[PDB]
C-alpha cells in the first residue's frame, strides 16, 4: 500500500505531477490512512517507516 | 562471475539510471546498501536474490572499526564472483562517491582477473546543485570528507563552494562511533575561522529520500553548527566567503583586462 | 504552464533516471540540448515535440557573445512555459553543472509565478570517477572553469584530485570562439607550475557518448598540454601534486595523535 | 546504427552479450563491415556520417 504508493510515484512524473497539483487527493486515491497522510503533511519521515513496518557511511577521513 | 557496481541515488526508484536500473533485473545476486526499508523492498522487487551489505556494519553497541566493516562488505561481494556469480554492487547514490567499497571490490575483482566496472549514480552532491539551484562552475566547488578536512593540512578556496560530508562524525578519528560531539564541531569551527567568519550563513543539506519528502535546507550562522542538530546523511555546505578578484598577472600576459571581458 | 530541467547523462538512452525520461515522455514540449544526433534520434522517439536549442549558437563563422545564446535560449523554454505548455528541458549530463541556461530558467520562471524545479542528472563529473576509478572524497576534490581560473583568483590544494573544466577555451575571453590556443594554455601551465611541477601527470579525459565508444584518458606531462588535442568535450584533470601531511595544529587540539587514528 | 546503439545503452543484457563478443552482436543486429571497423577503431565521426547526422557549451567563466 503505502510502499507501492511511494515506488509508484517516484518513477512516473505523470503521477507525480498529479500529486504536485493535490497531494491530499492523490494519497487518498491511493488508500494512505489520515495519520499516513498527516505523516507526510507534517513530514515526519520516522512515522512513515513505522507505519510501514520493521547505517549510510560507506568511507572514512583518517587516510 | 563478474562485477557491476550501481548507484541508485538519493530518491526511491526513480533516480537510478536506466541501464543501471536493468543491471540489477538481470543480475544473479544483488548487494544492495540503500538507504531505507522502502528502497529495500523496491531493490526486492526488482531482483528477489539481494544480500544487505548492512549487516556488516556494528551490531549492539558493539566497538568496531569500519575499516573492518568494509573489508567484510568488499569480500563477500568477491564471494559471489569467485563463485561465479554475475554480481552486481547497488549503493545509494553515486558508487564512487565517498565510497571506497566499490572502488575496493573492482580494484581486488581486476587483481584477481574478473571483469568488473562501475556505473555512474546521482550522488547527494548531485542533488545539492539542483535543490538549491547553485551551479558548482559558478565559482567553483571544492568537497573534502569532514573528519580528513581536520587531521589532515587541507586549504579551502574561499571563493568557491565548499562542502565537508559525513560532518556528522567530524572528528571522529576512532571510526567505531556513529556520530560526534559538539566539542569537536567547536574546534572545526575555529579551524574554519581562517577563512570562514563566526557569522557566516552555512547551509545543512540534506536530500530527500522519499517522492513525498522535501529536501533539508537549514540555514544558520557558522558559530551555530555546533549545536545544530546533524544526522549521518548531512552534508555541509560552506558558501563563498568572497567574490571573485581579478588575475591581473594572468590578465596581463594574455594582454587583456576587465573591460576586455566578454 | 510548467518547467522542468533534466540531465540525460553522457551515455546514449541508458545513463537518464528512470523519474527524468518519465519527464520527457509525458512533456507537451521539449527543449534540447544534447551531444550528438544519435541522442537527437532517441529523444525525438520519446517524446515528437522537441525544439534543439542547438540552434541559437552562432551559426556560419558568425560573432556571437555566448551570454546572447544563453539569453536566447531561456527566452525560448520561457515562451513555451507562458504559452501555457508543460515543458521540459533536456540537457546533456546534469542540467545545472556547468550550466546557466536551467538555473536562469527556473529562476525566471519562479520570478514570473511559474513551477520550475531541476531534477538531477549524471554528470561528466561523475562519469570520471567511474571511469577512473578515482574518489572524490580520497584526499579531496576541487572544479574550476578553466577560463575563470586563470581570469580571477583561485587557490588550489595540491592534495586534492583538481578538474579543469572547459580546458578547451581556457583563456578566450572573447566568448566568440569554440577553441583556444596553445599561447593561451602554455599561460596556463606556466600558472599551474605554482604548485604543479612541469612534469607533473595530468589526464584529459572525456567521457564516452555512446555505448561502443571508449572513454578518452589520455596521460602526459603539465608540459605537453599546449600541445594537446583539446575538444569542447575535454575536462583536464590533476592529480594530487602531494600526499596528505598530518594537521598537528588540530591533532593537538583534539588531544590525539596520528597513531591514535582510526 | 541508431536503433542498435538505442538498445545496446539501455539494455544491460544485450550490453553484457556485446561486451562478450562486440563483433558478433554487431554483426546479428546487421551493421555493415565499414560499420563495425569504425566501432572497432573508434572513429566515432565515420559512424555519424553513416547515420547522416554530421555546442556542448552552456557556460562560462567572465563573472
Ligand atoms: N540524502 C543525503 N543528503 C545529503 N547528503 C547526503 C545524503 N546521503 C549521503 N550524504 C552525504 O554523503 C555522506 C555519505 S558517503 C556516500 C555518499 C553517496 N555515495 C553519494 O553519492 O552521495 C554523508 O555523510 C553525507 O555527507
Ligand atoms: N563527454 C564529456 N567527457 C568529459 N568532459 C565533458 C564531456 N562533456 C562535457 N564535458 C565537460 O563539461 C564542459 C561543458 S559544461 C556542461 C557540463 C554538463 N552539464 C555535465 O553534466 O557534465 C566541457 O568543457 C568539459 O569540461
Amino acid at each position: 500500500g503505502l510502499s507501492d504508493f511511494f515506488t509508484q510515484l517516484g518513477q512516473d512524473a505523470q503521477l507525480m505531477e498529479d500529486y504536485k497539483q493535490n497531494p491530499e487527493a492523490v494519497m487518498r486515491a491511493h488508500g494512505l490512512t489520515d495519520e499516513q497522510i498527516n505523516a507526510v503533511m507534517t513530514g515526519d519521515m520516522e512515522k512513515l517507516k513505522t507505519l510501514s513496518g520493521d547505517a549510510l557511511v560507506i568511507s572514512h577521513g583518517n587516510g | 562471475g563478474s562485477l557491476v557496481c550501481v548507484g541508485t541515488g538519493l530518491q526511491l526508484a526513480g533516480q537510478i539510471s536506466v541501464l543501471s536500473r536493468s543491471y540489477i533485473e538481470h543480475a544473479d545476486i544483488v548487494f544492495s546498501l540503500l538507504p531505507d526499508g522502502f528502497s529495500q523492498r523496491w531493490l526486492t522487487k526488482l531482483n528477489p536474490n539481494v544480500i544487505n551489505l548492512q549487516q556488516f556494519y556494528a551490531q549492539n553497541g558493539e566497538v568496531k572499526n569500519r575499516r573492518d566493516t568494509y573489508e567484510q562488505m568488499v569480500n563477500a561481494i568477491l564471494d559471489a564472483v569467485r563463485a561465479g556469480k554475475k554480481t552486481v554492487c547497488a549503493l545509494y547514490g553515486h558508487p564512487g562517491v565517498f565510497a571506497c567499497v566499490s572502488h575496493m571490490a573492482i580494484t581486488r575483482a581486476k587483481a584477481e582477473g574478473f571483469s568488473a566496472k562501475m556505473e555512474p549514480g546521482i550522488s547527494a552532491e548531485a542533488c545539492l546543485w539542483a535543490d538549491l539551484g547553485i551551479d558548482p562552475g559558478n565559482s567553483g566547488h571544492q568537497s573534502f570528507e569532514a573528519s580528513q578536512f581536520m587531521f589532515f593540512n587541507h586549504v579551502p578556496d574561499p571563493t568557491t563552494h565548499l562542502l565537508l560530508w559525513q560532518i556528522a562524525i567530524a572528528g571522529e578519528h576512532t571510526l567505531t562511533q556513529f556520530h560526534t560531539s559538539s566539542d569537536r564541531l567547536q574546534i572545526l569551527v575555529e579551524q574554519l575561522n581562517q577563512w570562514y567568519p563566526l557569522d557566516h550563513e552555512v547551509v545543512i543539506y540534506e536530500a530527500a529520500n522519499l517522492p513525498i519528502q522535501a529536501p533539508r535546507i537549514e540555514r544558520l550562522p557558522l558559530a551555530n553548527l555546533p549545536q545544530a542538530h546533524l544526522m549521518p546523511i548531512s552534508t555541509l555546505l560552506i558558501p563563498p566567503a568572497k567574490k571573485l578578484e581579478y588575475n591581473y598577472a594572468i590578465l596581463a600576459k594574455l594582454g587583456i583586462g576587465p573591460e576586455d571581458l566578454g
